[PDB]
C-alpha cells in the first residue's frame, strides 16, 4: 500500500473501537517502529501487506520490508524536535535539549516529554529534519514524570 | 490485526514550542529491554 516517506500512526481494531497503539517512521520503502507496539506482528497498509525483517526486544526496535535505514544521531549539543503524533490528535513538532542516560554501556540522549502510551514511536530529528531516534521507551523519575530514550536502531 | 495511516512529513519546523528540561539519569536496561533507575 502506501509507502510514501513519513511518520504514520499504526492502529488496532481488535480492542473497542479503532485504538491508536503507536507511531512509525516510513523512509526508504521500510517502516521503522518500537517492538513493544506491534509484538513483531504484520501490518497492513490498505490492502497491502507489510512483513517484519529486523527485530530486537532489548533495542525496543523492529523495521518492516527491509533492513533498518535510520543511522543519524543526536550530535549531543544542540536542541531537537520530537514529531509527536498522540492518539486523535494532529502531528506537532515539540523541541527540547536532550538529557542523558547514562548506563554501564554508554551515555544516551533522551527526551523529557511526556506523551500517551500510543505516542510510542514517533521520531526525534535533528535541525536537518533527520530522524536521529524514536520515543517511547525509557523511564518514570522521582518526579512521576516520564522520561523516553533517543532510541536508534544500527544501519547495515 | 494491524494497519498503518499516515500522519505528516519529517520536517523540522521553525517556531515550535520550546519546552521540557535536560535531567542526568542513572539508568539500567535489562534482556527484556525496560529501563530502570539506578540509585
Ligand atoms: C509508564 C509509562 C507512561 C507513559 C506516559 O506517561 C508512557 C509513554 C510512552 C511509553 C511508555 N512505556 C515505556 O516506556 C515502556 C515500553 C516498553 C515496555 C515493555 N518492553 C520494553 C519497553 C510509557 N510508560
Amino acid at each position: 500500500g502506501e509507502t510514501t516517506d513519513g511518520v504514520y500512526r499504526v492502529m488496532t481494531r481488535r480492542l473497542l473501537g479503532s485504538t491508536q497503539v503507536g507511531v512509525g517512521v516510513m523512509q526508504e520503502g521500510v517502516f521503522h517502529t518500537m517492538w513493544h507496539v506491534t509484538k513483531g506482528a504484520a501490518l497492513r497498509s490498505g490492502e497491502g501487506r507489510l512483513d517484519p525483517y529486523w527485530g530486537d526486544v532489548k533495542q525496543d526496535l523492529v523495521s518492516y520490508c527491509g533492513p533498518w535505514k535510520l543511522d543519524a544521531a543526536w550530535d549531543g549539543l544542540s536542541e531537537v524536535q520530537l514529531l509527536a503524533v498522540p492518539p486523535g490528535e494532529r502531528a506537532k513538532n515539540i523541541q527540547t535539549l536532550p538529557g542523558i542516560f547514562k548506563t554501564k554501556d554508554g551515555d544516551i540522549g533522551a527526551v523529557a516529554l511526556d506523551y500517551p502510551a500510543g505516542t510510542s514511536g514517533s521520531p526525534i530529528l535533528d535541525k536537518c529534519g533527520r530522524v536521529i531516534g524514536l520515543y517511547g521507551n525509557g523511564v518514570v523519575i522521582k518526579n512521576g514524570s516520564y522520561v523516553s530514550a533517543i532510541t536508534q536502531g544500527k544501519r547495515e | 490485526d494491524m494497519y498503518i495511516e499516515r500522519a505528516g512529513d519529517i520536517t523540522w519546523e521553525k517556531d515550535a514550542e520550546v519546552t521540557g528540561n535536560s535531567p542526568r539519569l542513572d539508568v539500567a536496561l535489562d534482556e527484556s529491554g525496560d529501563f530502570s533507575l539506578v540509585e
